[PDB]
């Protein structure tokens, strides 16, 4: 049968407005492999996003890695989007970063 | 500890996909190009004791097991009662200082598997696998190849290879962490994040503390992959809105030698006046 893909999204770095970063999407425990998986920066498509060669775990279930090399600024907002046969519309898992405090 | 995993899609009668890579503890070192048919070396240390002559062999022997895999699955699926599209998955390989496995999936679930000199079928797979395991045996020579691609091949590509590169399997790189609030709280709470990244190898111990207590809430999450070899974690804390104060994070690894990180919910987090 078939499995809805995990989808887990990380900075390697702390974020830090200016300073290049690497954005991470782990998509995990997915069946069928086949999958199409995005990196948006404000609500479109990141260019030039690298991912790992498929992997499957103990259970057979898959997972891949995506990533990119990238500078956050005060501004902008990362997410991932994947899309899998599991899924009635793609889903969209936000880059949670911590912009610091908010009242000046 | 090596293995090798395959990964074949077969979306109709003339579509295919074929994925191979070959696995060091947890290292990707080998990759199958489709095209040319080659074995894909990731470091210079990824052949090993063999030379060029053995290497041209084990290409040819995957290249003429491949093509009649791939043609044995086409002429008997329909025997075999698989309908496309489907997906195969096999993983195999060796460890000592013992153990082998090789093991086969068919859309995702356990199938038939090597045991010692032949193909056993997992018996929830039903008659289709014991159909399959009777093609698979139907060549005893082959069967005891395959013995010793795992008794004896994988143990030695181990030898030459677990001793040129054990120097990276046995590095140790100090994580970095950072704090964060976290999304999704409880009405009136807040999820405290504490970030470890970029330490190797992979065990590393990870918790919220109140002082010298640990706080048995810590939530560790799952350890991801960094594209440059290290790892990543996440552990969160929820914890009632006034309740957030004199709250840390301490990391403990390997490569530390006892010096702890600890990292303290404080400055704009809390946030001060
Ligand atoms: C890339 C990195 C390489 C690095 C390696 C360097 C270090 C090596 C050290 C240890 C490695 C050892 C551990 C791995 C041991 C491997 C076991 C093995 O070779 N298994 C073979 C046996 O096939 P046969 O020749 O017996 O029978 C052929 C068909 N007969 C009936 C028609 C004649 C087979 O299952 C897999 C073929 C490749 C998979 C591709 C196809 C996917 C579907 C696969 C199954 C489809 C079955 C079809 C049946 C009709
Ligand atoms: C490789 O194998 C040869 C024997 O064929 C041996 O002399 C050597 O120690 C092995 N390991 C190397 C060269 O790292």
């Amino acid at each position: 049968i078939q499995r809805t893909p995990k989808i887990q999204v990380y900075s390697r770095h702390p974020a830090e407005n200016g300073k290049s970063n690497f954005l991470n999407c782990y998509v995990s425990g997915f069946h069928p492999s086949d999958i199409e998986v995005d990196l948006l920066k404000n609500g479109e498509r990141i260019e030039k996003v690298e991912h790992s060669d498929l992997s499957f775990s103990k259970d057979w279930s898959f997972y891949l890695l995506y990533y990119t090399e990238f500078t956050p600024t005060e501004k902008d907002e990362y997410a991932c989007r994947v899309n899998h046969v599991t899924l009635s519309q793609p889903k969209i898992v936000k880059w949670d970063r911590d912009m610091g405090s908010l009242v000046p | 500890s090596f293995h090798v995993i395959w990964i074949a899609s077969f979306y109709n009668h003339s579509w295919k996909q074929n994925l191979v890579s070959g696995w060091l503890s947890d290292l990707q070192t080998h990759t199958w190009d489709s095209n040319s048919s080659t074995i894909v070396f990731l470091w210079p240390w990824s052949r090993g004791n063999f030379s060029n002559e053995e290497w041209k062999e084990l290409e040819t022997l995957f290249r003429i097991r491949t093509i009649r895999s791939f043609e044995g699955i086409r002429r008997y699926a329909h025997e075999l009662q698989f309908e496309y599209p489907f997906e195969i998955q096999v993983t195999g390989g060796c460890e000592l200082h013992s153990g082998s496995f090789l093991q086969l999936a068919y859309q995702g679930s356990d199938f038939v598997s090597f045991q010692n000199n032949s193909w056993l079928p997992y018996p929830v797979a039903g008659n289709m696998a014991k159909h399959f395991c009777k093609v698979l045996n139907q060549n005893q020579h082959e069967n005891d190849i395959t013995h010793n691609l795992l008794s004896d091949t994988c143990p030695r590509f181990i030898l030459g290879l677990l001793d040129a590169g054990k120097a990276h399997l046995q590095r140790q790189v100090k994580p970095e962490a950072w704090l964060s609030h976290g999304p999704s709280p409880g009405p009136g709470h807040l999820q405290l994040v504490c970030h470890v990244s970029g330490f190797y190898p992979k065990p590393v111990w990870v918790m919220w503390m109140r002082g010298e207590q640990e706080q048995q809430g810590t939530q560790r999450g799952d350890i991801l992959p960094s594209a440059d070899g290290t790892w990543y974690l996440r552990a969160t804390l929820e914890v009632a809105a006034g309740e957030a104060a004199d709250l840390s994070c301490r990391v403990k690894h390997s490569s530390l030698e006892g010096q702890d990180i600890v990292l303290y919910w404080e400055g704009s987090l809390v946030p001060r006046g």
